[PDB]
């Protein structure tokens, strides 16, 4: 054997280990979750509190890229972060030559090649990260979740970290119950629920609820941070579903 | 990273031997036997061509024996491939030299820069060598007719005779034996022969299975002629010295 | 002589078929108007290498554009045209005018004079020829104008531009860009000279 | 520099040199050697841009030498002639090309014969009986012509340089602070220290 | 990221052996029969055509291609390795002989080239010898008509006849009993078609043998006249119909 | 045993990595199928969105390359999409040099090229794809093209590939035994779509409903993908006779 | 160059 | 074991050795305290020596008059990374005229550890970095991990032992985050912080390091005879 | 600083009957002042003769270039190359210093060994081949050349009388240039013999 | 002087043969008429060598790309290359093409400017001489014109440029490229300017020429 | 160079 050694050397299956284990890495990771809703998108993430020494809401880990898309990723933070400054770079060219805003599926190709070369070479280690992204464009509200071999989907709801499991059984219920649709306001109080609910998973540390959302009405296309009252009111609404 | 797959093909062994440069020797060891000799009034290129099929076209064939320049000329033992790299390098160099100074290159010259090339890829790049050794049968106005030899190693050495490829050791002592400083050209062709005919692993020494040249002063008046043996000529040599 | 006018129904491309060498017309038949996507066309003023070279690599990015991302809009072409224009503008001699039909943003005009600067207008004129026609266009030029009316002041409009301007002359080539499809028109000088 | 003549004979080849080196308004030196020995019977003269003519002299000095070293033999005066033009032939297309002109005296000891090489800065080589760079030329080479034999001895040939150096000296508009006399022959080269 | 590979693939071996230069010899063994035969007035070139399946259309798949007007090239081994092969051949008998000497180059300095680029896969850094043995048949003013042979470590041998690949050992042996110095390329065409019958197993038709001929100049297949000097290519492709005319007569 | 990690000869002539490449094909568990008509080109390949959370609109392996060329993909997404950006910036590039649009065979051996160049090359590991290029070219008129990991192509008159793809194979066999012709003796591209769905269902022994296909149509000037509803209506007319 |  | 032979390769369970065996480093690295108030933050640095004829081995560098780290590892690969922020914070000064934000570095650090981490020949940082500032949002302590992992944080320590100071500072986090306008009682508080991480050893006059910067004092380091006043 | 009219010079070939010629002057000089009347501007590599006009140093490492070049085509070819083929060359070297060019005039001349067909081109400096049934000029006095083979030619001359035509054509075109002449030297050229003549001109 | 015309089933081109140093001519008979593939022809006008080289290269990378695709080389390719190659160089490689011929497409006439411009027509002409011939082709030309009539009106558009251009004479150049058809090169299809007897025999006596050395030249080994 |  020793075809897991290498990155970009297939098994005899057809399999690349390097990237199956890169997966593992992500497994690990916190929780983040991504709700698609009538007019948006809205994130929201798990940050464990390690200890009584962090500085509330001063460790910010949902990224914007432009000013009209939203990242969150699990699993290694600085790899992600690598993966956003690339997503940056792309989506600057892309409204330097064709002035429009990149759109957010063209943007989700952007980052699957990347990854994807990622996956090449045995140079290079592959990403450490899935990453679910989204925001508004032209042709309305696109979610995405992004994976280290570089397969990407677009997603209805989509959640990555060790309470993944949970929290995709929960957002089955809500494309169940709403078949219509979701609302901007409704995703940011069922995003914290859904983190709330998924936080089981990961339990020792107590952790602290982070959401960002872009919405033609709420944001007026653009990403923004939940904060002050309406985060409070979406607490609130989790604290009270949890008991 | 790649670091996994490299071969290390420029390192010493623990006793200080070059690995690739050895085991390149040893894949010599089995080419064609190839002899030069060196006489007083010219040189002889002998080589025995690689186990012949009947249907090879003999006549329109180039194995053995290159030329470099109109003074120069090669007797290849190892890999027909990696030679020709070599010899179109060494053809080159040579007019270059021509070009820059208005004279042909001396031989000696010609050989260093060739062994030197091959010195290379035993040091550096992380290439594998050229699995190849030279005969040098050449002539100039310095130290007239001379023969060498390069080896993988890019070491050359100067020769009265020598043999590279297949059985060196018996070829050599063969050519120690019966070969004196006096000797002419026509005597020198009957030796690199019955050298061959004696070292060869075939049943019987043929025309069809050989590739002979000549470097003589053989020419009108202090000028020198290479002659690059047809089919016919060493199948009428091969009869004159009583061999077949 | 070259412009293209915004309308009710999109937009319209009008153009002169005169390429000079001096004073010797090399080609009294000219294609000004170059379709750098289906219903993407330009106005090409100003070195006939010069803005040959541009529009085929426009043609180039836009097709590149439309495998990955789709139908590009008309403020995009004219970006790349502009981007290319802005940053060889020391080497380039090209006055550019991109016109395009969207079913959202209906017929726009982008003008990009020689310094690669960018102008979204309702109408634009450009060329050797259109200096003689500032005053013309401006008093007869209205918005919200029929196929027939706006293809009336484009023909009036180059008929005097060809009329004045040595540089102008042969046929009047139009392209018409609506969401009904592409409508290519030509006018001779023995209709329009005696307008 | 200015002035530097040559000479072969019978059995040699004499160089002359001036001696003046001049900036300006100014004779800053009057004793200037202008030649580099190749090798033991190979000369150099040189003539031409300040500071290129040395750096070149140098350079070409090393280059000699070097094979010399490596060789263990001297290169022939045509030999070194043709390496020499090559050189120059290269700077002549350079960003910045050698501006000078030299002689090579050298006795050729395979032949038992001088030799001597004419080539300018831009890698015009030429074999003479007799050469000359500059404005010299049109002095010498006419007088050379008259009273130069094939024959002569190295003695005749100093007489014949002293000829050259006498109407140069009547003629020449500028004080070049008399010549440096070197003779090239099988015992290798020599200065005349009386001229 | 980048190439990090510099270092040769292919070394020498404790005994001397060049592994990769050996396996890639026994790639081309697997590989399907060709065969070339050199007759006084031309040279022939055939394989069988192994189709992948009955769905594809193996006239698609060319194993016998034109690398000059002149000169055409088979091979035996594994087909990619061939083809980007045949690209570089054509192309540096452009770059390193037509656009210096305004004329094609003769047979052996081509197949030299290709020897070159063979030879460096088995030296250069981070790359696997070639899987392919060719046999390049052409033909030039001063050499006349030739065959030769180029394997993966870069050497090339030319031959009166040969076949290389799958049944080659017994093929060889069919050739050196049939084949003499006086053969017509009618005669030479018959014993190509003959030799490979043994080695094909299925189907022996003008639609699953392959056969190009390196013949007389073919003016009809120039595309243009008025030039005397120029004409046309000595290469010609036989046709399906071409072949099942000589089977009948067999 | 490293002479199976990187693309190097084994002993008995091999290379593990194209061998293992060809196994990453069928990772999918997804069928694809080509056919021609007389106008027309017609591609058709499974759609399973396993995941109910998935947008379903974004689940697709079939591409449009350029206006006249599509491609369908057999293998995982991530390499699928590599080859499919390569194929429309290389048919863009030859549109701009040449002056002409880019042939499906020109592109289906440009790929293969550089498919085969993996397989020599150590640094690039050969993509876990099989592509499927289909237009109808202006000279040769309805085209299927195919490339795999080991840079090999060639023209098909059909084609199917994925995990049950000998069964499909054999079954268009059977018909171009039957009709004696070389394509699917039909007028519109509809019936050709009709007959491409109907063989792969007497093949796979599966019934379909319009999110369990994706369809993709090469006519003259322009390749285009069917929407669910195109399918729908194409199911229909099946059902009614 | 040629150059409306 | 098999899967830690370079950074680029991953373990089976989705581990980097590598990095971990950098993380290792920091550990066997000296003891050193970050903690900060609403006005100021403080560096307190246990520095080690050699021998008794040795030095001790400086542990707080200067990296702009607003912004500076304690550093607990591998010397040099500090010294390279504090060059990097110098270089970052005179850049944002000389271009925008513009102080760089404390938490902009912090990003800064995590982007180039990262790369380190990705790459085949290259190797992890073997450093951890307490990264103390005073910029336009008030008092800023980081943590630098060489996995790249940034942490903005009221108190945290570093190195061997460090645990007795972390603990100590949970505890007295209500109490030393309110010392603002004194900057002698937050340095008080940051040295019985680092005398929970002492063992056998005690704080000597050339063996205490404490840096301060706050919102009228420029980062100022004190050696010597200017820290026998805390001890 | 005219490089085609520092040095001077004139190259003339013309074709006979189963024969070819070419002639040049001796002359080197530096504008006014004549430096060298030993100056030959024909070389040949094996039976394929090349005249070189314009700029010495040039005329100097083309000489050395071709030779360079033929040596190397020999050795691989096994074969002398034929006047048609050096003549493409030829072209093929000079095209390739486009933006930077050799100050020369060259002419081809030969007769192939293989169909016995008389052969002559011309290049302009560029490389654009001249290819000629009759002669071929070159050099600061190519009008004088000119003006003299138009007239003095005919098809189908032998060897003897050939020589008279080419050598009167040379002497009387560079007697009315200032830069040409001090010596002249014609070679007649036979399938498998050349003659080497120094002609007798004035020596101003 | 160059022309092009287009016909019922194809396309002609056709030039002079004459080429000029200043005042001189160079060259009586040179051919203008270049093939960039079999039944792809090319009229070039401007710097001699330019002309041929960039014709040449063209050509080159046409058939490596024929070979490739397995197709038959557009004329639109030929177009594409040569002015993309020419406008890198900024009009510095001094190249006015008329580029004609026919493949699986149609037949097709196209003109190329040094700087990289190119231009459609039913007939073009290009060079010094190309007033005189446009003048013809303006007076003559007709929509459905049969190949006999084409092949007139071009070497009449030439003939206008040969008489009354000094740029431009000697004799005719013609290429009809017809679909279906092999591309016909006729060389010299005219040639009325042969030169009248001349009044003498310059053949002088022999011995005339004085000889200093005879020697015979060493071609062999 | 020459110069139609
Ligand atoms: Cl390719
Ligand atoms: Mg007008
Ligand atoms: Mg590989
Ligand atoms: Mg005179
Ligand atoms: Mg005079």
């Amino acid at each position: 054997t020793g075809y897991d050694l290498s990155n970009s050397v297939f098994s005899p299956d057809g399999r690349n280990f390097q990237v199956e284990y890169a997966v593992k890495a992500v497994e690990n990771g916190t929780t983040s979750i991504g709700i698609k809703c009538n007019d948006g998108v809205v994130f929201a993430v798990e940050k464990l509190i390690t200890s009584k020494l962090l500085v509330p809401q001063k460790n910010v880990k949902i990224q914007v890229v432009d000013r009209h898309i939203g990242c969150v990723y699990s699993g290694l933070i600085p790899d992600g972060r690598h993966l956003v400054n690339r997503g940056r770079e792309e989506a600057a060219s892309f409204k330097k030559l064709y002035k429009t805003p990149i759109p957010i599926p063209a943007f989700a190709d952007r980052l699957g090649q990347y990854v994807q070369a990622h996956t090449l070479y045995n140079s290079v280690r592959p990403f450490g990260v899935s990453t679910i992204f989204g925001g508004v464009d032209k042709n309305g509200a696109h979610l995405y979740m992004l994976e280290p071999s570089g397969s990407y989907w677009g997603y209805k709801g989509a959640a990555t970290g060790k309470g993944r499991q949970s929290a995709k059984a929960e957002l089955e219920k809500l494309v169940d119950h709403h078949p219509e649709g979701l609302s901007a306001r409704e995703a940011v109080k069922q995003a914290a629920k859904i983190i709330y609910l998924a936080h089981e998973d990961n339990k020792e540390k107590d952790f602290e609820l982070e959401i960002s959302w872009c919405s033609l009405s709420e944001t007026n296309g653009l990403h923004k941070f939940v904060k002050g009252d309406l985060l409070q009111e979406a607490i609130d609404f989790a604290q009270k579903e949890i008991n | 990273g790649s670091r996994r797959y490299d071969s290390r093909t420029t390192i010493f062994s623990p006793e200080g031997r070059l690995y690739q440069v050895e085991y390149a020797l040893e894949s010599i060891s089995h080419a064609g036997t190839a002899i030069g000799i060196m006489a007083s009034d010219g040189i002889v290129l002998a080589a025995e061509r690689k186990v012949t099929s009947t249907l090879l076209e003999q006549d329109t064939s180039t194995e053995k024996l290159y030329k470099l320049n109109d003074k120069i000329a090669v007797a290849v033992a190892g890999l027909t491939a990696d030679a020709e790299i070599l010899i179109n390098t060494a053809r080159i160099h040579a007019q270059n030299y021509l070009k820059t100074y208005n004279e042909d290159i001396p031989v000696e010259i010609l050989v260093r820069r060739l062994s030197d090339i091959k010195q290379g890829y035993t040091q550096h790049g992380g290439l594998r060598p050229f699995g190849v050794s030279f005969i040098y049968a050449g002539y100039d106005d310095r130290y007239g007719y001379q023969l060498y030899t390069s080896n993988p190693s890019g070491n050359y050495t100067g020769w009265k005779a020598i043999s590279v490829g297949a059985n060196t050791s018996a070829a050599q002592t063969l050519l120690q034996m019966d070969y004196k400083d006096d000797m002419k050209v026509d005597d020198a062709i009957e030796l690199a022969l019955k050298t061959l005919s004696k070292t060869t692993d075939s049943s019987a020494l043929t025309y069809d299975r050989l590739e002979f040249a000549t470097i003589r002063k053989g020419a009108n008046d202090g000028e020198v002629y290479q002659k690059i043996f047809k089919p016919q000529e060493i199948k009428d040599i091969l009869v004159k010295t009583g061999i077949t | 002589s070259i412009m293209a006018v915004t309308f009710k129904d999109g937009v319209i491309l009008g153009a002169d078929s005169r390429t000079t060498t001096g004073a010797y017309i090399a080609n009294r038949v000219t294609d000004k108007l170059t379709r750098v996507h289906d219903k993407i066309w330009c106005c090409r003023s100003g070195s006939a290498a010069d803005t040959q070279a541009i529009a085929d690599i426009v043609q180039y990015h836009l097709e590149l554009y439309t495998s990955q991302y789709g139908t590009p809009s008309t403020e995009t072409a004219a970006s790349v045209f502009k981007e290319l224009c802005y940053e060889n503008k020391d080497n380039l001699t090209a006055g550019i005018i991109v016109a395009g039909y969207d079913d959202k943003n209906k017929g726009e005009v982008y003008t990009i004079p020689l310094g690669g600067s960018v102008h979204k207008l309702p109408y634009a004129i450009a060329g050797s020829g259109s200096t003689f026609i500032y005053g013309y266009c401006d008093k007869n030029f209205r918005e919200n104008m029929s196929k027939e009316e706006t293809v009336d002041f484009i023909k009036h409009s180059l008929s005097q531009a060809i009329k004045w301007d040595g540089s102008s002359g042969g046929v009047i080539r139009m392209v018409v860009l609506t969401a009904a499809g592409v409508e290519r028109l030509i006018f001779y000088p023995d209709e329009y000279e005696q307008l | 520099m200015d002035i530097i003549l040559g000479i072969r004979v019978q059995d040699s080849v004499i160089l002359a040199s001036s001696k003046a080196v001049t900036r300006g308004i100014s004779v800053l030196k009057d004793s200037d050697d202008k030649t580099r020995q190749l090798s033991p019977h190979t000369l150099m003269s040189f003539a031409g841009e300040a500071g290129d003519t040395v750096q070149f002299a140098e350079y070409i000095q090393a280059n000699i030498q070097l094979y010399s070293i490596r060789e263990d033999y001297e290169l022939s005066p045509q030999a070194v002639s043709s390496f020499v033009r090559q050189e120059l032939a290269k700077s002549i297309r350079s960003r910045r090309p050698y501006q000078v002109n030299v002689l090579i005296g050298g006795y050729d000891k395979k032949k038992n014969k001088p030799e001597l090489y004419q080539i300018d800065y831009l890698g015009t080589k030429v074999e003479l009986p007799y050469g000359a760079h500059g404005y010299s030329g049109f002095y010498t080479f006419s007088l050379l012509d008259h009273h130069y034999r094939p024959d002569m001895t190295t003695e005749e040939g100093l007489d014949l340089l002293k000829l050259c150096v006498q109407e140069l000296e009547k003629r020449m508009p500028m004080d070049f602070k008399g010549v440096i006399v070197k003779i090239v022959d099988k015992d290798g080269i020599r200065q005349v220290d009386d001229f | 990221m980048t190439d990090r590979y510099s270092f040769s693939l292919t070394t020498f071996s404790p005994s001397g052996k060049l592994g990769q230069i050996d396996y890639a010899l026994t790639a081309v063994k697997q590989g399907v029969t060709s065969l070339g035969i050199k007759a006084t007035n031309g040279v022939v070139i055939a394989t069988e055509k192994k189709s992948s399946s009955p769905l594809a259309m193996s006239e698609t798949l060319s194993k016998v291609s034109l690398l000059t007007p002149d000169i055409g090239a088979v091979y035996s081994g594994m087909g990619p390795d061939y083809r980007v092969l045949v690209d570089k051949s054509r192309k540096v008998a452009h770059t390193s002989y037509k656009r210096i000497y305004g004329e094609y180059p003769p047979t052996k300095l081509l197949v030299s080239e290709v020897a070159k680029i063979m030879q460096e896969a088995t030296q250069s850094g981070g790359v696997r010898p070639f899987g392919v043995s060719l046999l390049i048949a052409g033909h030039d003013e001063f050499n006349g008509f030739s065959l030769y042979q180029v394997d993966p470590s870069g050497s090339y041998f030319p031959w009166k006849a040969t076949a290389i690949g799958k049944g080659s050992v017994a093929a060889k042996t069919f050739l050196e009993k049939r084949w003499n110095d006086e053969l017509e390329l009618e005669d030479a065409i018959h014993i190509a078609l003959l030799t490979l019958k043994e080695s094909v197993e299925g189907e022996f038709n003008g639609d699953t043998i392959e056969l190009a001929i390196i013949g007389d100049e073919n003016p009809d297949l120039l595309g243009y006249t008025g030039i005397p000097t120029d004409k046309g290519p000595r290469f010609r492709k036989l046709t399906s119909q071409e072949i099942n005319d000589r089977l009948e007569a067999l | 045993g490293y002479d199976r990690h990187i693309t190097i000869f084994s002993p008995e002539g091999r290379l593990y990595q194209v061998e293992y490449a060809f196994k990453a094909t069928n990772q999918t568990n997804i069928n694809s199928l080509a056919v021609r008509g007389k106008d027309c080109t017609v591609v058709i390949s499974q759609k399973k969105v396993p995941d109910k959370l998935l947008d379903p609109t974004t689940v697709s392996y079939i591409f449009c390359i350029s206006r006249t060329i599509g491609m369908v993909v057999n293998g995982p997404i991530p390499d699928a999409r590599n080859a499919a950006l390569r194929a429309k910036a290389e048919a863009a590039e030859f549109r701009y040099k040449y002056g002409y649009d880019m042939p499906c065979d020109v592109l289906a051996k440009r790929m293969a090229n550089l498919s085969q160049i993996y397989t020599q090359r150590a640094y690039m590991r050969p993509l876990g794809v099989i592509l499927t290029f289909v237009s109808v070219d202006e000279e040769l008129g309805p085209s299927i093209y195919k490339t795999d990991p080991a840079g090999y192509y060639v023209g098909y008159k059909a084609t199917a590939t994925g995990p049950k793809q000998q069964e499909i194979t054999t079954n268009l066999e059977n018909h171009f035994k039957k009709s004696k012709i070389d394509h699917i003796n039909e007028e519109s591209w509809e019936k050709v779509v009709e007959f491409a769905i109907t063989h792969m269902i007497d093949a796979l022994g599966t019934e379909f409903s319009k999110n369990d296909l994706e369809v993709g149509v090469a006519t003259k000037d322009k390749f285009f993908t069917l929407s669910a509803e195109n399918i729908e209506e194409r199911l229909v007319a099946i059902a009614e006779q | 160059x040629a150059y409306x | 074991n098999n899967y830690d032979g370079d950074t680029v390769t991953f373990s089976p369970t989705g581990r980097l050795f590598q990095v971990e065996y950098a993380l290792e480093a920091i550990k066997q690295g000296s003891v050193t305290v970050g903690l900060r108030s609403n006005t100021h933050a403080v560096l307190v640095a246990l520095k080690r020596n050699a021998d008794e004829l040795s030095s001790y081995q400086k542990k707080i560098i200067k990296c702009d008059e607003h912004m500076g780290l304690s550093l607990a590892g591998l010397a040099p690969d500090a010294r390279v990374l504090s060059n990097y922020l110098r270089q970052q914070c005179n850049y944002s000064s000389l271009v925008f005229n513009r102080k760089l934000a404390v938490e902009r570095a912090g990003h800064l650090l995590c982007d180039k550890a990262q790369k380190n981490t990705q790459s085949y020949g290259g190797r992890p940082y073997g450093v951890g970095l307490l990264i103390i500032g005073y910029d336009k949002s008030g008092a800023h302590l980081l943590e630098f991990q060489p996995s790249g992992n940034v942490t903005e944080l009221y108190g945290t320590a570093i190195g061997a032992r460090s645990q007795g100071a972390k603990t100590y500072l949970e505890r007295t986090l209500d109490t030393f985050i309110k010392i603002d306008g004194n900057p002698d009682e937050l340095i008080k508080a940051g040295v019985e912080a680092i005398s929970q991480s002492l063992r056998d050893e005690s704080l000597t006059v050339d063996n205490l390091s404490i840096a301060i910067v706050g919102k009228d004092t420029p980062f100022t380091i004190y050696d010597g005879e200017a820290v026998a006043k805390y001890i | 600083s005219d490089p085609s009219s520092i040095n001077g010079g004139i190259v003339v070939a013309m074709t006979g009957k189963d024969c070819v010629a070419i002639a040049c002057d001796l002359r080197l000089g530096s504008q006014s002042l004549g430096v060298s009347n030993k100056f030959e501007k024909i070389f040949h590599y094996g039976h394929v003769f090349l005249g070189i006009t314009g700029l010495a140093t040039d005329v100097t490492t083309l000489n050395e270039m071709f030779r360079y070049k033929t040596n190397l085509y020999k050795l691989k070819e096994e074969r002398a190359i034929e006047p048609e083929t050096f003549t493409q060359l030829v072209s093929s070297s000079l095209y390739e210093r486009r933006f930077g060019p050799y100050f020369v005039g060259p002419v081809v001349a030969g007769i192939n060994s293989k169909s016995g067909k008389p052969f002559i081109a011309g290049f302009d400096l560029i490389g654009c081949i001249d290819e000629a049934k009759d002669f071929i000029v070159s050099g600061t006095a190519s009008d004088q050349l000119f003006g003299m083979c138009e007239s003095l030619y005919e098809p189908n001359l032998e060897p003897e009388d050939l020589f008279e035509t080419i050598s009167q054509a040379l002497l009387n075109a560079a007697d009315r240039d200032a830069l040409s002449g001090w010596g002249a030297v014609v070679y007649i050229i036979k399938k498998d013999e050349v003659v080497k003549r120094y002609l007798k001109m004035r020596q101003d | 002087t160059i022309v092009g015309v287009k016909f019922n089933n194809g396309v002609v081109i056709a030039a002079d043969t004459r080429s000029t140093q200043g005042p001189i001519v160079a060259d009586k008979n040179c051919a203008k008429l270049h093939r960039i593939s079999p039944k792809i022809w090319c009229a070039g006008a401007g710097t001699a060598a330019d002309t041929e080289a960039v014709t040449q290269l063209i050509g080159s990378n046409i058939e490596l790309h024929s070979l490739y695709t397995s197709r038959e080389p557009r004329v639109v390719s030929a177009l594409q290359m040569l002015k993309q190659h020419l406008f890198k160089y900024q009009g510095h490689i001094g190249a006015y093409l008329i580029v004609a011929g026919v493949d699986p497409t149609g037949s097709h006439l196209f003109s190329i400017h040094a700087h990289g411009s190119t231009d459609v027509g039913y007939y073009l002409s290009l060079g010094s001489g190309s007033l005189a011939a446009m003048a013809v082709l303006e007076s003559h030309w007709k929509q459905d014109l049969t190949k006999e009539e084409a092949i007139k009106l071009a070497s009449d558009a030439i003939q206008a440029g040969i008489w009354n251009d000094l740029g431009s004479g000697s004799n005719v150049d013609v290429c009809v490229m017809e679909i279906g058809k092999d591309a016909e090169y006729l060389r010299n299809y005219l040639t009325p300017n042969v030169r009248e007897e001349k009044q003498k025999s310059y053949k002088f006596p022999r011995g005339t020429t004085a000889v200093l050395k005879e020697s015979i030249v060493n071609i062999c080994d």
